[PDB]
RNA sequence: UUGGCGGAAAGGCCUUGGGUGCUUGCUGGCGAAUUGCAAUGUCAUUUUGCGUGGGGAUAAAUCAUUUGUAUACGACUUAGA
RNA sequence: GCCCUGAAAAUGGAUGGCGCUCAAGCGUGUUACCUAUACUCUACCGUCAGGGUUGGAUGCCCUGACGAGUAGGCAGGCGUGGAGGUCAGUGACGAAGCCUAGACCGUAAGGUCGGGUCGAACGGCCUCUAGUGCAGAUCUUGGUGGUAGUAGCAAAUA
RNA sequence: AAAUAUGUAAAAUGAAGAGCUUUUAGUGGGCCAUUUUUGGUAAGC
RNA sequence: GGAAUACUGCCAGCUGGGACUGAGGACUGCGACGUAAGUCAAGGAUGCUGGCAUAAUGGUUAUAUGCCGCCCGUCUUGAAA
């Protein structure tokens, strides 16, 4: 009954930001890609 | 027996003191403003010390009123007393503060004949 | 001088105020207060009494007794808003309340004159309360809350 | 009887407040017996006192009284908003009221 | 409306006792939760048990005197779901907590007072039936508490105390339920039922 | 006052007998006013003192000295009319 | 569609916490409710603007709208040393200064009064003039704290 | 041929200040994002 | 075949409770009701009543409680450290 260590679901705000520019990117290429 | 007035009010009764003057023997209470360009008392962040304004002004009907409704004139001798003779429900005389005792006797008996409000005649008496 | 003098003063000339249109109205009561209505008394020292409310008076306060035989209050005024008025009601025909106004209760012992007419007025009012059961007792006992009641909801 | 009360019970809850911000000059106060907005109705207007003690006996007493009012009702639960001549101290919140039955409209 | 309410704590549902208890504590309630032993928290009982582990790694490293105290009991825990949920650091949560007390069983005083219950807080009234769901005693002692078996035996012996209580006022109640049923035929009677009484 | 019962934090529950009051279960007779048209309009219970009259019981601990199963200092542990 | 797997290490920890399971989760619909220095209405302060004013005009009256701010710009004020004029100003029956759990005026710079202490000078107004306003400069000079009754006064045999 | 998306010239809506000539101060970096576009990477770009 | 009701909208329809405000200060205006006299809710609050007259209201101060509030200045770079 070692109960091991559990991932925190509290999400930083780099990450989160991060997240949100990475999105941006991928609806660009996704337009960019479609035109060629 | 003043001319009446409206109830005074007053805006902002608590002193407006500088910024830290608690804190540091050295800064006096004295108003001054701070500026510093990161200055959070400059920048009126939450929960910082109030700053002096003029929408803070009093109405201009009851500035420099006292309670009883009067402006108060500094007097020093009985010629001055005597400026206030006809303005006795507008004006009521304060007696200068170096004004001797037995001088005051005199003020506080033409002031009591002319029908003029004295603000301190309990000054130097015996 | 200790303060130069100002070379303008005000004026002490008391102006006069404006003609104000305000005229004063007679008071409407709420439709429950009617003559002969039981009142409960909300404050004064007889606070929880229930007496008879007689008439409407000039200063807009209402003429109410007791009577003073069957719970110990008098003949005095009350204020509209300090009372409750419940449904039962006693017929005042027979009572004779017109000698009583402002004048009459003006303080300016006990007056001879207060205490005649409230035993003139305790005659008629007694007669008739002597009608319906349990009245009188119901005007000796108190009024007060118990555990549980609810006045937005109790009907008076 | 064994009972002379003239009043509704109720107790200081809070000042009216957003979630940072509290404003000491209304209070929410929740009266005994009412659940809903329109039976909370009924007590706007009447008076409110909060009734203490102190050790010193002041003009013949030493029981005070602070003053207030019901003003309007707030939520959906039956709590209402006063307001008293002087803001009921901060301590209060949880303490007993008194509604009383005046100005009276029945 | 009572001076001291006191809830039988047996088959309520953590949280949502707790909520009920916190929001009356800080309005100014006196409250004693007792039989803490026979509290409810849905979900499985591995499940929760591992979420007590869990708990029970928390501590401090450089001091375990200093870290998180794990408290076993049931009271205790449901006293933690509680202190949760009131702002314990202030005054006015202090003042809050005071009004409190958990109890497992029903010790005197409060064995010959009357009981309530949380309806908004009931298992029966709030789980979906199907729903595996744990109970507090079971919990605390897997996880190391050591009084239940002692809690046990002395609410058996409240119980047949309290079962002897009710018969007798059973029997009271049937004597004057028929001292009650003579007399409805009076014009007492009459005019009361005519007033709803 | 009789007789029980309760140890979970019992400190409370029940019962016996006599005395003493009240009783709104029913009918009567006197009082209330002037707090002046509202103002908590003062009725609860914690503690601490002082005065009376009703009783009760007549110690220790610490320092200082002393031991070393103890000990940086404290602390600890022994002994001494 | 929801659910499980769809890899992740190393002090104890995080949907913010508690906790929640016909939810206090997810999708959706309908209402009610809470509260910003925002919107509406009112009072008041100031700025600007537009009307009127031959009977303090640097004013007075009426009306409307506006009010964030670094550099920078413009204006109105507060305080200090000294100079010309004036108040035939204050004063040993107490000037100045200092202290004050006391009082009042001003949005403010500041101003005024009472009480105490004290002992010889000092102010209001109109003007002139400048060595004229401090929290900082590892600022200058002087004074004084905490550290702290702490480190230490254990070579030289006694 | 409805207009995504810019110019010229003349009806809508709004506007009490506009044009010219002399003058004076401070300023002389950029970071993040949307949109379009050209060139790219395993992917970022 | 005949209605009713719902829903949406309109009323220069009626009526009850609550809260905040009372700026201005002779008259002048626009109206309303009246044969008129005049009255009115029509260019901004008046009338009646009570208690107290002092620490009662209020100020100041010390604290307590609820919420809020990071230590100032300089200097850098968008910016922060």
């Amino acid at each position: 009954m070692r109960v091991r260590k559990r991932q925190s679901r509290r999400t930083s705000t780099k990450l989160k930001e991060g997240i949100k520019k990475k999105a941006s990117a991928h609806r660009k290429k996704e337009k960019k890609m479609a035109k060629k | 027996a003043s001319l009446p007035h409206p109830k005074i009010v007053k805006k902002h009764t608590k002193k407006f003191k500088r910024h830290h003057s608690d804190r540091y023997h050295r800064v006096a209470e004295n108003w001054r403003k701070q500026k510093g360009i990161d200055s959070v008392v400059r920048r009126r962040f939450r929960g910082n010390i109030s700053q002096p304004k003029i929408g803070y002004g009093s109405n201009k009907k009851t500035k420099f009123l006292s309670p009883s409704g009067h402006k108060t004139f500094l007097v020093a001798n009985v010629k001055d007393l005597e400026t206030l003779t006809m303005h006795t429900k507008t004006y009521a005389a304060e007696i200068a503060h170096n004004i001797s005792a037995k001088n005051r006797v005199v003020i506080l008996a033409r002031a009591k004949a002319l029908g003029i409000k004295v603000t301190n005649p309990k000054g130097r008496l015996a | 001088s200790a303060q130069k003098a100002p070379k303008w003063y005000p004026s002490e000339d008391v102006a006069a105020l404006k003609k104000t249109r305000k005229a004063a109205r007679p008071q409407k009561l709420r439709a429950s207060l009617v003559p002969g209505t039981v009142l409960i008394l909300l404050a004064g020292r007889f606070r929880g009494k229930r007496v008879v409310y007689l008439k409407h008076l000039e200063d807009n306060t209402l003429l109410i007794s007791g009577p003073f035989k069957v719970n110990g209050v008098p003949l005095r005024r009350v204020n509209a808003r300090y009372v409750i008025a419940t449904s039962t009601k006693v017929s005042v025909e027979g009572v004779n309340v017109e000698k009583f106004n402002v004048e009459y209760f003006a303080k300016e012992e006990i007056k001879a004159e207060r205490v005649e007419d409230q035993k003139v007025v305790d005659k008629a009012l007694i007669a008739e309360i002597k009608k319906t059961p349990l009245l009188k007792q119901y005007l000796s006992a108190s009024f007060s809350l118990k555990n549980g009641d609810k006045p937005h909801m109790l009907k008076f | 009887a064994e009972s002379h009360r003239l009043y509704v019970k109720g107790k200081h809850l809070s000042y009216q407040r957003s979630k940072r911000v509290n404003n000491p000059n209304v209070s929410l106060i929740k009266i005994e017996g009412v659940a809903t907005p329109q039976d909370a109705q009924f007590y706007l207007g009447k008076r409110i006192a909060y009734v203490y003690r102190a050790s010193k006996e002041v003009r013949g007493s030493k029981i005070r009284v602070m003053w207030g009012k019901v003003t309007r009702t707030h939520g959906n639960s039956g709590v209402v908003r006063a307001t008293f001549r002087n803001n009921l101290p901060a301590k209060t919140f949880g303490a007993s009221v008194r509604i009383f039955l005046y100005p009276s409209n029945i | 409306v009572e001076p001291v309410v006191v809830i039988d704590g047996k088959g309520h549902l953590v949280g949502r006792l707790a909520s009920v208890v916190a929001k009356q504590l800080l309005n100014g309630q006196k409250i004693v939760v007792v039989r803490a032993e026979e509290l409810n928290i849905s979900g499985e009982f591995f499940r929760n048990k591992l979420k007590y582990h869990d708990f029970l790694r928390k501590a401090t490293a450089f001091n375990k005197t200093r870290g998180p105290f794990h408290f076993r009991a049931p009271s205790r825990i449901f006293y933690k779901a509680l202190r949760g949920m009131v702002s314990h650091k202030t005054a006015r949560g202090k003042a809050a907590l005071e009004r409190l007390k958990v109890f497992e069983g029903i010790p005197p005083p409060y064995d010959k007072k009357k009981r309530v219950v949380v309806p908004q807080a009931l298992r029966v009234l709030r789980l979906k039936p199907g729903r595996k769901y744990t109970t507090l005693g079971k919990l605390s002692t897997s996880v190391g508490w050591k009084y239940e078996d002692v809690v046990a035996k002395l609410e058996a012996k409240r119980k047949v105390s309290s079962a002897e209580y009710y018969a007798k006022k059973r029997a009271f109640t049937k004597k004057v339920a028929s001292a009650n049923a003579t007399a409805a035929e009076s014009d007492v009677a009459k005019q009361l039922a005519a007033l709803g009484y």
